[PDB]
């Protein structure tokens, strides 16, 4: 149906500690699947899902490799960074950076992505044109000069085109059970008494995949946003995931709410009452 | 910088006696310096452990800190975290009704 | 499998 797969880059200096923390995840959809941590006690490419730990020694070789010389390449940016912002060596810096693909239902490249962000604020991007980059700032465009003069845009998306849709489609292929997968969301709703005339109803979903949901609160069957409480959708830590959405009510009028979830797992969406 | 969210809950619905998994889930925080410790009765956990360093598309880190745990009515459950952009730790405990 | 990243 609808598949992507990204990988994230987190480079984080230190100084007076040594080099800076590399740590970098990478993704199938909402089920991560590798792992890679400079301060590891043996840094390397480890397995994050039961169905990647099939690969052979070349697999994780190449991995490592492109793990350690991707860090390498992080260290390089921070110094270089440092000189473009003109900042001192004794400050802390953070570069991040997402890179993926989307697979089509056609076995096509449906999107790319490509962005990296400096100091939790964005720095430069690919573009949806997959040919050109924008940069947030002064600093950035020295990137978005260099890379437009080395034709960069041209190798990644020949990644993008190449070993990013084979891979992914491989991923796919062997983790068929898990990521090709549609769990419906466990829901529920409860009743917590605020007072003596008030009381919160709390929607409960639980157990579902992908993350992908939406969770609303009706009253009469008119859309609900005032008194209302939705946080933010969580991992419940077996690869699964969590959302609740709450509504303070007016005691004796809780039969005249309704909860309404949407998630891909469910052939139509899910109309909820509260069942003393 | 920004204030990390703090999310404490139970895996699986809670119920007294059954074996279950405490996650204190920590997110929208920047920068990726914080310490995050799952506590009971005021005491650190034996077994803590946490999912690996990421980001959300706002670069925004979340991390998930998690343990196993068995809920009852008279023991108490909570999460602490320390980060720069927090005036001494932040300590939120388990509601089973949360 | 990941994309050979290059400097800033």
């Amino acid at each position: 149906g609808s598949h992507s797969m990204k990988y994230f880059y987190t480079s984080v200096s230190r100084p007076g500690r040594g080099e800076p923390r590399f740590i970098s995840v990478g993704y199938v959809d909402d089920t991560q699947f590798v792992r890679f941590d400079s301060d590891a006690e043996s840094p390397r490419e480890e397995p994050r899902a039961p169905w990647v730990e099939q690969e052979g020694p070349e697999y994780w070789e190449e991995a490592t490799r492109r793990a350690k010389e991707a860090a390498q390449t992080h260290r390089e940016n921070l110094r270089t960074a440092l000189r473009y912002y003109n900042q001192s060596e004794a400050g802390s810096h953070t570069i991040q950076k997402m890179y993926g693909c989307d697979l089509g239902p056609d076995g096509r490249l449906l999107r790319g992505y490509h962005q990296s962000a400096y100091d939790g604020k964005d720095y430069i991007a690919l573009n949806g044109d997959l040919r050109s980059w924008t940069a947030a700032d002064m600093a950035a465009q020295n990137t978005q000069r260099k890379w437009e003069g080395n034709r960069y845009a041209e190798r990644f998306r020949a990644y993008l085109e190449g070993e990013c849709l084979e891979w992914l489609r491989r991923y796919l292929e062997n983790g068929k059970e898990t990521l090709q997968r549609a769990d419906p969301p466990k829901t529920h709703v409860t009743h917590h008494p605020v007072s003596d005339h008030e009381a919160t109803l709390r929607c409960w979903a639980l157990g579902f995949y992908p993350a992908e949901i939406t969770l609303t609160w009706q009253r009469d069957g008119e859309e609900q946003t005032q008194d209302t409480e939705f946080v933010e959708t969580r991992p419940g830590g077996d690869g699964t995931f969590q959302k609740w959405g709450a509504v303070v009510v007016p005691s004796g009028e809780e039969q005249r709410y309704t909860c309404h979830v949407q998630h891909e797992g469910l052939p139509e969406p899910l109309t909820l009452r509260w069942e003393p | 910088q920004r204030t990390p969210k703090i999310q404490v809950y139970s895996r699986h619905p809670p119920e007294n006696g059954k074996p279950n998994f405490l996650n204190c889930y920590v997110s929208g925080f920047h920068p990726s310096d914080i310490e995050v410790d799952l506590l009971k009765n005021g005491e650190k956990m034996g077994k803590v452990e946490h999912s690996d360093l990421s980001f959300s598309k706002d670069w925004s880190f979340y991390l998930l800190y998690y343990t196993e745990f068995t809920p009852n009515e008279k023991d108490e459950y909570a999460c602490r975290v320390n980060h720069v952009t927090l005036s001494g730790p932040r300590t939120v405990k388990w509601d089973r009704d949360m | 499998m990941r994309h050979v990243l290059e400097p800033f």
